[PDB]
């Protein structure tokens, strides 16, 4: 990881560094078990695994119904789940999930409602996430195009269309001629100054007072809605075993990065990951 | 042969020689069915104790099992 | 003089409305059951 | 015998693999006749292959 | 002998046979259907905290060679390196998250830039 | 075993039979009370979530695909694509729909007790006690004829 | 050895967070949020410097040695 | 399976009762009894396998699914093969019978342990009834499953070695 | 078992005996029936050992 | 001679010892029968009363049982260390059986004209030394994923998800079946396995 | 089609012990049962059988179909999954159910 720029979220690039980071020649462990996969396949530890892909497909699927699939948490969620399910069943449960069967207000899995009345509201929904998808890709190319103004922004897009990962991109790319000696000079310049801007007690200040009431209230909020949080925790805790059922436990498993599991080690803590909608991606 | 375990231990004495004869001759089917699983039952201990001992052993200074294998709670 | 409160078992949702696109020709002729 | 992946246009290949076309990876140990066998099978007399196995470490 | 027992072994051990829908309801609140599913609070973390149901060799350690648990392996890598070693204990963050703190970093970077 | 042990096995297997019977009825009146409530929250949760989505459809009509401002952009939080968020979170993170949410909430409960006039009094057990405090709840559901004004919907995934 | 390196970069991190964190639970608002701005403004230092980094070889060394 | 069903009890009741006087029932030749015992073996698993045929019909005729995506096919390879391994010992055992009978009759002499080899053919033909899963080792049988029915299917090896000798 | 709908407890106040009840298994009427047989079977045993005595 | 992978190697060596054992077995009942063929042919030794001998026969009955709960011990403990790998693994792969073809990863793979009916277009690669599951099923009728020199063989039944552990050591292709009755082109369904 | 199989071969049975019942009534008519009839043994052993079957059939339904919640009403207090903490205008926090 020395010309990996982490700013940069351009498929095509992080696809280029997947390739050449995630490639078995040096990221494949050697006699290691990891505790993740271990404790998967003890709970389920005969060759009749039908009854781990439900489970797991609808932990994630109360992730993303409370969180979205934007969440690392359901990321994790979802890569398990596509691990361990046989794609048959993934593909049928895709195609349910796309028609908003699992929605958590309006699905069918969740409420007891009638077929015409669930299809008005799915209709409904699509639609609504079909206009917002259209806005947002206007919105995100007006993005692009005034992103490509700024003098960092220009280095950043140049850098993230290269041909091939580089060790060091911006000396390859200038010697190749895309970038100009003076750009490059222009956007350390800018940087420069915000830098300085940064160190010195003026401008410091200045920034630290602007940006007070909103710190100080999200503390505030915190600091109450934890207690509340707690609170209802335990009234859940109390119905864990009410019943022979199972009680969720949203989300069921997190990013750790103190406790790397597989999920952690083969995906970089999510950075690389299948570009599909599932994934929380356009 | 099959000797008639019931003579040299006094039971079922107030039968006819007859039904005395097949209450001996359960008990010796019954003493035959037991050996194989015995033999089973001490070989399936046999394992599970020598697993135990295995995973004390390997997993003695563990940090991630130093406490469950390492000490065979939950072997 | 008391009601049914009994809620009622869920037996095909609507996104399985077409059963797989599954032939369910009965022998009698028509798709319906014999009841 | 070798398998013949330069014949096959447009064949998923892993990032991780040698190419040499004579490379280890590329032979096909069983289902041919050989003269020189790379697999212990449950119909190999090791007698009749004089016990030229490799040890139990290696491999 | 062998038939019977190991048909009651299976009706006794086995995580997914339960006898909840095959006993009238007078005798049901003695069958636990989801143990497997409720062991070690659920969370898959920490397999010798979920029961493994085999006859034999339910925890042998694998043969070739010794496998080594990854959280080992990174303990012994970060204290070559240094670093503290694995916490083994330590919880999330639930409250202020890397959201949180990227939005905030996001604000400064912000004002800073524009007032550069 | 004797013709008495018999008579014992019948009578305890009576028993069984008087005390499945009875479980059975008292097991099938007690449940009308929760299976209304649900039958209410489902309903309510529908029409709200219906107006909430068509507020957000008309709210996104009204942008120009021409031109799109801050606000808008800030509104429907347009830099986070639309596949990477939940819909309804946003109902209960950005605060103008929270708003409207909380609007659309007080309307939506305003127009249930008028279709739904018997929904208060399920409110009085459910937040005095809890929803437990509804297994034999007495009212006016003691009726098989009494209607609810559901139409026979909002109980299953088929017509009732 | 590489994603080694990463994962303790990313724990040390998290670990600032979450004293942060213990902090803002603890002890009073103006506090915590005090310790949230002077957090922020040593991450995004960092940020920038790092942006900085990827230019460093194409660089003139007069300009690259005053943040240097 | 009607048609096998239907001798099997002709068989079990003509021998069980109509024995001529100072015959009793395990000096019936070697014969009757391996008949005996094929018919009781006929008798206990035939409606299985009616079962298992109703239940094939069914999915092709009716469009039921016992045995599709959202059904058992192990289920269905179940109950044919519990019935799958009795007819194997009911086709075996006759020919023992028979080959008893007739070496009696060609080397004039009696059989060596008649009422060893009666004992043996009942013990195979109880035994067979535990065994059955013994032809579906890869269908993704549990691990303490595999072991059983191998054992199951040693211990119905030990009998017939017997008869051999 | 993989079912369409939610069986876990905790989202709804009449999911977690979902999947543990079959409802419409028409329930009093069934007992009914089972009484009538016990009537059969009861008077037939009773009728068949006054005969034989 | 490598092997290809250690339970491959057990298992072998556990046919190696029954094989020992049943010719052991061949070869006393084939002298016995020789003795007795011999003296018969020439009509000689002939005793009508020999028709019992009860030492004989427990002996003879004892003697196979105890020559065979050995046998069963060592059938148990080689299933067993079959099963053991599940769960130190790293890699996930997902076979589904199609109608005469196979799907790797949601790559098709069909016969080929190159090689007759053993070599593939498209081959399924894992790597040498690396504990990997596969998740195995199929879409249409029963097919049965056949790598018995590896030690694999695993029914691939609609609506049955099986998980088998497969380990490789020896680097090359291995060449396996489907194994199960599933059509006209059954005996066209390759399998190819590159452990590189 | 389990349910029904079983219900309908019991019905079928049913139907043929009808039949056996209807030609013992005809023979008892005509006073040609007697006390020793194997006719009146064979029926009064299979309404015995199918009465036996059905009393099992009836225990496997009421086991299959009821549950002790069903008979206690054990039902939540919570609604985890619907049920989120917010902050409201006032600045305190608060719990609704969304
Ligand atoms: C399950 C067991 C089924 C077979 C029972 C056979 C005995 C029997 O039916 O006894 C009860 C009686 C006959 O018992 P009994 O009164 O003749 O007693 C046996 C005779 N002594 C005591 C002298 C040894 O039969 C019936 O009631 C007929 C219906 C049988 C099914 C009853 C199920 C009850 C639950
Ligand atoms: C279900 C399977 C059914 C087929 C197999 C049945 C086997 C019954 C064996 C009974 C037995 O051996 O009984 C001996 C006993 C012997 O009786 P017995 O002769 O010893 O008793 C004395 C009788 N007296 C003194 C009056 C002469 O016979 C019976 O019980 C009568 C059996 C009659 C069977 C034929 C029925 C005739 C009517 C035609 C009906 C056909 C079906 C119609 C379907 C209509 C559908 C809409
Ligand atoms: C419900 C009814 C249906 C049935 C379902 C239930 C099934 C239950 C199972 C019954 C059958 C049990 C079979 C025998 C159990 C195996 C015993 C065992 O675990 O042996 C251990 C032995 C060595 O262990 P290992 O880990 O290889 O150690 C290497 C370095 N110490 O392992 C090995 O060497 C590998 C295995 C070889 C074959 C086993 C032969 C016995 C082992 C010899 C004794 C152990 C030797 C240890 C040294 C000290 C002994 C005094
Ligand atoms: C005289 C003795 C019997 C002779 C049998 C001769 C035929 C042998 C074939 C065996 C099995 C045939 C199966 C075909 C019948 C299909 C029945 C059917 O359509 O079932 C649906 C019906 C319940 O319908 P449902 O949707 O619940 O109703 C909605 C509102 N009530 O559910 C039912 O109707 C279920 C009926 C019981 C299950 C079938 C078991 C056999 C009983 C015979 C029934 C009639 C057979 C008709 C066959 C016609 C050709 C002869
Ligand atoms: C006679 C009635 C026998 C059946 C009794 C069932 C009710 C008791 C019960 O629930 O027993 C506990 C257990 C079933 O509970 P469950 O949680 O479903 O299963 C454990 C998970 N595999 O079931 C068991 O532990 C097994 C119960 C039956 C074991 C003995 C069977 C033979 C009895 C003599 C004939
Ligand atoms: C004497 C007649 C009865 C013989 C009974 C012999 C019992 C042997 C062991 C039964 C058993 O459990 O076998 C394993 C087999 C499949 O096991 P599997 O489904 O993989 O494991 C449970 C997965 N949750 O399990 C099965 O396939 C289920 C077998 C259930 C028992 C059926 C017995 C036959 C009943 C009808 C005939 C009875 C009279 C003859
Ligand atoms: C003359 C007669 C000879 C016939 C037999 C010899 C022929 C060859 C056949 C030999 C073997 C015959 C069959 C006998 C072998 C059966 C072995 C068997 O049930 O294990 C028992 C099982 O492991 C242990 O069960 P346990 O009670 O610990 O309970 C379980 C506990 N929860 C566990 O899970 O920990
Ligand atoms: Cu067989
Ligand atoms: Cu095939
Ligand atoms: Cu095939
Ligand atoms: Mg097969």
């Amino acid at each position: 990881m020395e010309g990996f720029v982490d700013k940069i979220d351009d498929n095509k690039y992080l696809g280029k560094w997947e390739t050449i980071l995630t490639d078995g020649r040096t990221h494949l462990p050697k006699h290691i078990t990891f505790h993740d996969a271990a404790a998967i396949s003890a709970r389920w530890n005969q060759q009749y695994v039908n009854d781990s892909g439900p489970v797991y497909y609808r932990h994630w699927l109360a992730c993303q119904q409370t969180y979205g699939a934007g969440n690392e948490d359901c990321r994790k969620l979802r890569w398990w789940a596509q691990q361990i399910t046989h794609p048959l069943h993934l593909a049928e449960w895709d195609d349910w999930w796309k028609d908003e069967h699992y929605d958590l207000q309006i699905g069918q899995h969740w409420n007891r409602i009638c077929g015409e009345e669930f299809e008005e509201a799915s209709n409904l929904l699509k639609d609504l996430k079909e206009k917002r998808e259209g806005l947002a890709a206007k919105f995100r190319d007006l993005l692009k195009t005034k992103t490509a103004e700024d003098p960092m922004g220009k280095i950043l897009h140049e850098v993230a269309q290269l041909e091939e990962p580089s060790k060091t991109p911006v000396a390859d790319l200038v010697e190749a001629g895309t970038l100009s000696k003076e750009a490059v000079e222009a956007a350390a310049a800018l940087k420069i100054k915000e830098l300085k801007a940064l160190r010195d007690d003026a401008t410091w200040a200045e920034v630290k007072g602007s940006l007070l009431n909103g710190v100080t209230t999200t503390c505030s909020t915190l600091k109450k809605t934890s207690k509340v949080v707690a609170e209802l925790k335990a009234q859940a805790e109390l119905e864990r075993n009410k019943t022979s059922a199972v009680k969720l436990d949203i989300p069921h498993m997190r990013v750790n990065y103190e406790k790397p599991g597989l999920y952690e080690y083969d995906t970089w803590f999510g950075k690389f990951l299948p570009r599909t909608p599932q994934f929380g991606f356009a | 042969v099959f000797p008639s375990i019931t003579k040299p231990l006094g039971l079922f004495k107030n039968l006819p020689r007859q039904h005395r004869a097949a209450r001996d001759a359960s008990i010796w089917l019954a003493i035959l069915t037991a050996g194989p699983f015995g033999i089973f039952i001490a070989f399936k201990y046999y394992a599970d104790w020598y697993d135990k001992k295995l995973l004390m052993e390997y997993y003695k200074d563990s940090i991630v099992y130093g406490e469950t294998y390492g000490k065979g709670k939950y072997v | 003089g008391m009601p049914n409160g009994l809620p009622p078992v869920l037996l095909n949702p609507f996104v399985n409305r077409n059963y797989r696109g599954q032939k369910r020709d009965m022998p009698w002729g028509t798709d319906c059951a014999f009841l | 015998p070798r398998f013949p992946f330069q014949e096959i246009p447009e064949i998923y290949l892993p990032s991780d693999i040698d190419r040499d076309p004579n490379a280890d990876c590329w032979r096909i140990l069983n289902q041919v006749p050989r003269k020189e066998k790379l697999l212990v099978e449950i119909t190999d007399p090791l007698r009749n292959f004089d016990f030229k196995v490799a040890k139990i470490k290696e491999n | 002998c062998l038939g019977t027992f190991h048909i009651i072994r299976c009706l006794v051990v086995n995580p997914e046979l339960s006898l909840a829908k095959v006993i009238p309801e007078i005798l049901q609140p003695f069958t636990n259907p989801n143990a497997q599913l409720k062991a070690a609070d659920g969370k898959d973390d920490d397999d010798s905290q979920v029961p493994k149901q085999w006859g034999m060799w339910g925890r042998h350690p694998n043969y070739g060679v010794l496998h080594v648990p990854f959280l080992d392996a990174l303990n012994k890598e970060a204290l070559a390196r240094g670093k503290d070693g694995v916490n083994m204990g330590a919880e999330y963050n639930l409250v202020f998250t890397k959201s949180m703190a990227d939005q905030v970093v996001d604000l400064i970077l912000d004002d800073v830039q524009k007032r550069v | 075993p004797s013709s008495m042990a018999w008579t014992i096995g019948w009578g305890f297997y009576a028993a069984w039979i008087m005390k499945e019977t009875w479980n059975l009825r008292s097991s099938s009146v007690g449940w009308t009370p929760i299976t209304l409530m649900e039958a209410y929250k489902t309903k309510e949760r529908y029409l709200r979530s219906k107006a909430m989505m068509e507020r957000y459809n008309s709210e996104l009509e009204a942008v120009d695909d021409s031109n799109i401002t801050e606000e808008d952009a800030k509104k429907f939080e347009l830099e986070k694509a639309t596949p990477s968020i939940s819909i309804w979170e946003q109902f209960r993170s950005n605060p103008y729909w929270k708003e409207v949410e909380e609007e659309i909430s007080t309307d939506v409960r305003k127009t249930m007790l008028e279709k739904h006039p018997d929904y208060a009094l399920l409110l009085e057990a459910v937040k005095k006690s809890g929803y437990s405090k509804l297994w034999h709840l007495p009212g006016p559901w003691m009726n098989e004829h009494y209607n609810d004004g559901l139409h026979g919907r909002f109980l299953g995934w088929t017509p009732k | 050895p590489v994603w080694v390196d990463y994962w303790l970069k990313l724990r040390d991190e998290k670990r600032i967070q979450g004293a942060l964190e213990r902090s803002i639970l603890e002890e009073e608002p103006e506090k915590a949020a005090e310790k949230i701005l002077e957090w922020a403004r040593t991450s995004a230092q960092n940020k920038i410097l790092e942006d900085l980094k990827l230019l460093k070889p194409a660089l003139s060394p007069a300009t690259i040695a005053q943040f240097e | 399976g009607i048609s096998s069903t239907i001798g099997s009890v002709n068989y079990i009741t003509t021998n069980k009762y109509n024995r001529h006087v100072g015959l009793t029932f395990m000096n019936i030749n070697i014969y009757n009894f391996s008949i005996i015992v094929t018919s009781i073996l006929l008798i206990g698993s035939l409606p299985i396998l009616g079962v298992a045929i109703t239940g094939l019909l069914l999915d092709r005729n009716i469009n039921s699914t016992i045995y599709d995506v959202i059904g058992d096919p192990v289920l269905y390879q179940h109950l044919f093969w519990f019935f799958g391994h009795p007819e194997v010992y009911v086709i075996i055992l006759p020919v023992f019978g028979l080959t008893s009978l007739i070496l009696t009759s060609i080397i004039h002499k009696d059989i060596f342990g008649r009422e060893g080899m009666m004992y043996c053919i009942i013990s195979i033909g109880v035994v067979g009834y535990f065994v059955w899963a013994h032809h579906m080792f890869t269908v993704g049988l549990d691990i303490d499953s595999r072991s059983y029915f191998s054992i199951a299917t040693s211990i119905i090896s030990i009998p017939t070695s017997v008869k051999m000798f | 078992n993989n079912l369409p709908y939610n069986n876990n407890i905790a989202v709804n106040l009449l999911d977690h005996l979902n999947h543990n009840n079959n409802t419409d298994i028409c329930l009093y009427i069934i007992l009914h029936n089972l009484l009538l047989l016990l009537y059969v079977t009861l008077i037939l045993q009773l009728v068949h050992r006054y005969v034989q005595l | 001679m490598r092997y290809g992978n250690r339970e491959i190697e057990s298992i072998i060596l556990f046919f190696d010892q029954t094989i020992i054992l049943y010719t052991s077995i061949i070869n006393a009942l084939i002298v016995g029968i020789i003795i007795i063929i011999r003296k018969w042919y020439n009509r000689k030794g002939i005793c009508n009363q020999y028709i019992y001998h009860i030492k004989i026969e427990v002996i003879w009955t004892i003697l196979p049982i105890i020559f065979l709960i050995v046998i069963v011990l060592h059938s148990v403990t080689v299933i067993y260390n079959l099963e053991i790998n599940k769960g130190t693994n790293n890699k996930y792969i997902n076979v589904i059986g199609n109608q005469w073809y196979w799907i790797y990863n949601n790559i098709e793979s069909r016969i080929s004209s190159l090689g007759r009916i053993i070599l593939v277009d498209q081959p399924l690669f894992i790597k040498a030394n690396n504990n990997t599951h596969l998740i195995i099923s199929s879409l249409d009728v029963i097919h049965s994923f056949a790598l018995p020199t590896l030690g694999i063989k695993v029914d691939a039944i609609p609506g049955r998800i099986n998980n088998i552990s497969i380990n490789g050591l020896t680097q090359g292709l291995y060449v396996g079946y489907c194994s199960e009755l599933c059509g006209s082109g059954h005996a066209f369904m390759p399998i190819n396995l590159i452990v590189y | 089609l389990g349910f029904y199989m079983l219900l309908g071969l019991h019905g079928s049975h049913v139907i043929f012990g009808t039949i056996m019942l209807a030609l013992l009534t005809l023979w008892g008519a005509q006073g040609s049962v007697g006390p020793q009839s194997h006719a009146l043994r064979f029926t009064s052993l299979y309404v015995h059988l199918v009465d036996l079957v059905f009393i099992i059939l009836v225990l496997a339904i009421y086991s299959a179909n009821a549950s002790p919640e069903l008979y206690g009403g054990i039902v939540p207090n919570i609604l985890e999954a619907r049920t989120f903490v917010s902050v409201d205008a006032a600045g305190n926090p608060q719990i609704k159910e969304f």
